[PDB]
């Protein structure tokens, strides 16, 4: 269970390297669902992300769609008043045909712009026919950034945006990592851990 | 120097530097410790040979 | 050569996707040529499709 909707994750190994040194975080709602997008619809689900037999979507992201037949411009901003680094994630949708794009966003030339104090990028959708991965011919690309304390981040779009919904305030520490293992979890206490088992010893070699 | 999206290369550079430093410190200390005993044994053997 | 001014190339696989657009400019001649050709490659896994 990774990305239920097929797509490309940018700088995935760098994100793993960053998360290897985090000991705790705080998950907070950066853009509340019920009060941030009055002009748009915020109820969009896919059959490739099904939960309990019914189609659903991610929990930290939001799928915006045009309301009343219009998709007006959106511009949102957030300032980091948390005395900590904030990890922000978003996405961009690439539909499989021009008819789907016109039905979904009511435009043919769409742009997404994400700008920070030391970060800036622009995205444009690409429409093409692709082999189906999880019964889908479209794609979604995922992006992330780290926001310093006292900084501001701005999103501008007129279509194809998968908006952030939750963010994390990171706290760092030494002596952590990510390991892959098949061993079961027990109730013991030790000073050394390996992918095969724990070690209770003071010998100089192993 | 590395930018923010180059943490793995920075970690590899640090690992290489630390490993080489550890190895050379170990080598120097072990060499000095091992030669110090042989010198004293050499002197004792010389005195014994002169007496004999 | 191609009877068009805005051309595109799209190469798509299961885990590969890219789009290319030509760039027209005047460049110093290398082997008596002022145009260029850019070369790309990919590895395709068994059972996969490329378009
Ligand atoms: C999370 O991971 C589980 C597996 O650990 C996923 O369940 C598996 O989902 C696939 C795709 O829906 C199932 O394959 C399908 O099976 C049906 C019926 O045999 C077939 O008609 C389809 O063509 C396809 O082959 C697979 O059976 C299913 N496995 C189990 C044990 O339920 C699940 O979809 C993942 N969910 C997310 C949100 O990533
Ligand atoms: C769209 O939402 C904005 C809030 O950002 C609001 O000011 C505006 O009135 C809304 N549109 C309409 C037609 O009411
Ligand atoms: C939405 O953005 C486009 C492009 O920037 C602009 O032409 C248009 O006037 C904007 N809509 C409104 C209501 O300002
Ligand atoms: C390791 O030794 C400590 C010291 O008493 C003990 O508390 C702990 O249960 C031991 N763990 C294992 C897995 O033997």
């Amino acid at each position: 269970n990774g990305t239920c909707y097929p797509g490309y994750f940018a700088d995935y190994e760098e994100l793993r390297e960053q998360l290897s040194s985090v000991s705790s975080f705080e998950r907070f709602e950066i853009f509340p669902k019920e009060s941030s997008w009055p002009n748009h619809t915020v109820t969009g689900v896919s059959a490739s992300c099904s939960h309990n037999g019914k189609s659903s979507f991610y929990r930290n992201l939001l799928w915006l769609t045009g309301k009343n037949g219009l998709y007006p411009n959106l511009s949102k901003s957030y300032a980091n008043n948390k005395e900590k680094e904030v990890l922000v994630l978003w996405g961009v949708h690439h539909p499989p045909n021009i008819g789907d794009q016109r039905a979904l966003y009511h435009t043919e030339n769409a742009y997404v712009s994400v700008v920070s104090s030391h970060y800036s990028r622009k995205f444009t959708p690409e429409i093409a026919k692709r082999p189906k991965v999880r019964d889908q011919e479209g794609r979604i690309n995922y992006y992330w950034t780290l926001l310093e304390p006292g900084d501001t981040i701005i999103f501008e779009a007129n279509g194809n945006l998968i908006a952030p919904r939750y963010a994390f305030a990171l706290s760092r520490g030494f002596g952590s990592g990510i390991i892959t293992s098949n061993a079961p979890m027990d109730e013991c206490d030790a000073k050394c851990q390996t992918p095969q088992g724990a070690i209770n010893s003071s010998l100089p070699f192993q | 120097e590395f930018n923010k999206l180059e943490r793995r290369m920075e970690n590899l550079n640090k690992k290489v530097d630390d490993g080489f430093l550890d190895i050379w410190t170990y080598n120097a200390e072990l060499l000095v410790l091992l030669e110090n005993e042989r010198t004293l044994d050499f002197h004792d053997s010389n005195v014994k040979n002169l007496y004999e």
